[PDB]
């Protein structure tokens, strides 16, 4: 489906939007910044779906969207935004709160990007542990490692984003892909 | 719901299992020394799993609380870790909101200094994530090192403050803990502090809770307003 390398679409989407920044047209104006916003955007969502297909969180999740690294498991990586491997998820069951920081590669997006960590949304013999937690008088509470996270990132000094159910991400990303193509349209229809 | 030992244990582990199950103390004692204790049963259960899941709610007794020390003192790992980075017996009992299941451990000799085995943190850390301060009063009392750092150099005030853990917070600075130790990056908890002081809405309870640390701060000696970051 796709002819070139990612880096070669990123700059050529790139010139596309100036060209329409460039133009007279009011409409082709407004759709090319529109364009460079929604560009940008999507990559974010589509790292925001990508945290779904996490399963084992010490393992590779598959299929990381191309032009970006997933250092989720790399400590050294991580230690540059005071992070580690730890605190990017739950530990007592399957994981209700689960983090993944991706690094963009400068070769695709040169400085367009910026490391980004991605939250994933919030969610009978085999639920013992649930059974555990309650008479434990576990929290369970979501927002505690999320809210840590944010007090962490804070502190860093190399500069991360912030991003972040499964169906509704990828409703998004189709609006944001549609809305896409109609800019690339009225600003073909200005050259 | 009710658990069966059946469904995670078999052969001599299902001996141990029911003795456990029927809060046993001696029958523990006498099987644990011939039975594979640490080789894990189905859905990711052990034996000392087990006995926890064995000592909640009407079954928080002083005989299977014993149970859990006994099973640690015939050679039950209490850091062993579930797969997935799961984590430990040990941990997973210092997010109670009750200090019973981690005194059981600590009995049987457990270092409150202890680390785990997937991520090399302390596990006193584990702690933070409770209801309460008492499974922290309890790794305290028992002498774990107040002033302990994560490989990053955080200390349990500063990931306390940070986890809005607030009253972990004030129990670390009331039992003496240094506020004035910096992580890797510069920061003190006081740093972090003045910053959420700063964004609070006057009068609400964050605001209130905030300004409360900063007092007991102060009155423990800690250093105010902080030195800012280089």
């Amino acid at each position: 489906h796709h002819t070139s390398t990612k880096a070669e679409r990123w700059q050529a989407r790139k010139d596309l939007i100036a060209k329409g920044s460039n133009s007279l047209y009011p409409d082709a104006q407004i759709a090319a910044k529109r364009l460079a916003a929604n560009n940008i955007a999507v990559e974010k969502a589509k790292l925001a779906e990508n945290v779904y297909k996490t399963v084992n969180p010490l393992e590779a999740t598959p299929g990381v969207p191309e032009g970006w690294k997933d250092i989720s498991n790399d400590a050294g990586a991580l230690k540059k935004y005071g992070l580690d491997k730890e605190v990017l998820f739950d530990h007592a069951d399957t994981p209700d709160f689960l983090a993944r920081v991706y690094q963009p590669d400068s070769a695709v997006f040169g400085s367009d990007m910026n490391p980004t960590i991605v939250f994933r949304g919030s969610r009978n013999m085999a639920d013992w542990i649930n059974n555990g937690a309650q008479g434990l008088g576990m929290e369970s509470d979501y927002y505690k490692r999320a809210v840590r996270l944010g007090s962490r990132l804070a502190k860093s000094v190399s500069k991360i984003d912030i991003a972040g159910d499964r169906h509704g991400i990828g409703q998004a990303i189709d609006c944001i892909e549609q809305q896409k193509d109609e800019d690339i349209s009225i600003i073909r229809s200005r050259a | 719901m009710d658990l069966k030992p059946d469904n995670y244990f078999s052969g001599q582990q299902l001996t141990l299992a029911r003795a456990i199950e029927n809060g046993e103390v001696d029958e523990v004692i006498k099987l644990a020394s011939g039975t594979d204790l640490n080789k894990p049963g189905k859905e990711d259960m052990t034996l000392l799993f087990w006995a926890v899941m064995n000592s909640i709610n009407n079954q928080k007794t002083p005989e299977r609380l014993n149970v859990i020390t006994m099973l640690i003192k015939a050679g039950a790992d209490p850091l062993q870790p579930r797969p997935q980075g799961k984590n430990s017996p040990a941990e997973f009992v210092l997010m109670a909101d009750n200090a019973d299941w981690i005194k059981a451990m600590l009995n049987a000799g457990l270092s409150p200094n202890a680390v785990d085995k997937t991520f090399g943190k302390p596990i006193i850390f584990q702690t933070l994530e409770a209801k309460n301060t008492k499974t922290l009063q309890a790794m305290l009392d028992k002498g774990a090192d107040i002033n302990i750092t994560d490989s990053l150099g955080n200390t349990l005030l500063i990931d306390a403050l940070d986890f809005h853990s607030y009253d972990h917070v004030l129990l670390l600075l009331e039992r003496g803990a240094d506020p004035e130790i910096k992580a890797d990056n510069g920061w003190t908890m006081g740093n972090q502090l003045q910053r959420f002081l700063d964004r609070a809405k006057v009068g609400s309870d964050e605001y209130k809770k905030l300004n409360e640390i900063k007092d007991v701060l102060i009155q423990h000696g800690g250093k105010w307003p902080p030195t800012p970051v280089k």
